[PDB]
């Protein structure tokens, strides 16, 4: 769950 | 009388992050050029919705103190404030960012997309209501930051840490209302929009009941 959301949150 | 050096700093950081937000031209073009049908119109809105979420995640990460929060609290804030922050952004796009001809075509797409008028009617009333206030870009940025850093979303572990980030933003907004509109009820009117945005969680929840969206939309909603 929230894999795409975590990605946008953790990118750079 | 005026903002303290600390309050100016906070406002500067928020404005910078707000100005870096951009709705792609590719999207505005689709509003103007793509086929007119319930399926195509609903698909354009789905695209705009996905982009708003991407724009709002980028804005949120740059908010002063957001990164100091626990990662699980960061997700609960994004998931809890999504609908509210999106409507606030879509109101600014509709009222201020789009040319008058584009707004008209977008309304035509919204009204002919399969979404009930039970949802669409308070949305446009909210758009008119926020348009009436003639809000500055500072007010839109602070309200957006206030909506996102709401300490009363479900599944927040450390509510007090969230309060400590939201409260100085509320203090800045009220001070700006006193400075820019010395109309003494302007702040109360902005607060009225915060409570008006909350009603949209209810209209959106009833809409969701009746993977037609995107993975980002399914995750955040
Ligand atoms: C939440 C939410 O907050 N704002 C919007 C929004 C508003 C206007 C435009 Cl032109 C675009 C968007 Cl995204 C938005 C939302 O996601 N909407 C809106 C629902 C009420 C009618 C207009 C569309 C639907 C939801 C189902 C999937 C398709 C997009």
């Amino acid at each position: 769950d929230h894999q795409l959301l975590r990605y946008l949150l953790d990118k750079d | 009388m005026e903002l303290t050096p600390d309050q100016q700093t906070l406002l500067h950081f928020i404005m910078d992050s707000y100005n870096k937000q951009r709705m792609p031209q590719e999207i505005t073009n689709k509003i103007l050029k793509e086929a007119f049908s319930a399926e195509e119109n609903f698909l354009i809105l789905t695209e705009m919705a996905t982009n708003h979420v991407q724009v709002l995640v980028e804005f949120t990460k740059k908010l002063p103190g957001f990164q100091t929060l626990d990662h699980e609290d960061q997700i609960a804030l994004l998931k809890g404030s999504a609908v509210e922050a999106m409507f606030l952004r879509s109101a600014e796009i509709f009222n201020k960012k789009l040319p008058s001809g584009h707004s008209d075509l977008l309304e035509a797409r919204i009204r002919n997309s399969g979404i009930s008028d039970e949802y669409i009617t308070p949305m446009f009333s909210f758009y008119k209501s926020i348009g009436e206030l003639k809000m500055t870009q500072e007010e839109y940025a602070l309200l957006t930051a206030i909506v996102i850093l709401s300490p009363d979303r479900q599944y927040i572990k450390d509510r007090e840490a969230v309060e400590k980030l939201q409260e100085p933003l509320l203090d800045v907004l009220q001070k700006l209302c006193k400075i820019h509109q010395p109309n003494p009820q302007h702040f109360a009117c902005l607060l009225g929009r915060l409570t008006e945005l909350r009603t949209f969680n209810h209209h959106h929840a009833e809409m969701l009941m009746s993977h037609k969206f995107t993975p980002l939309l399914c995750e955040i909603w």
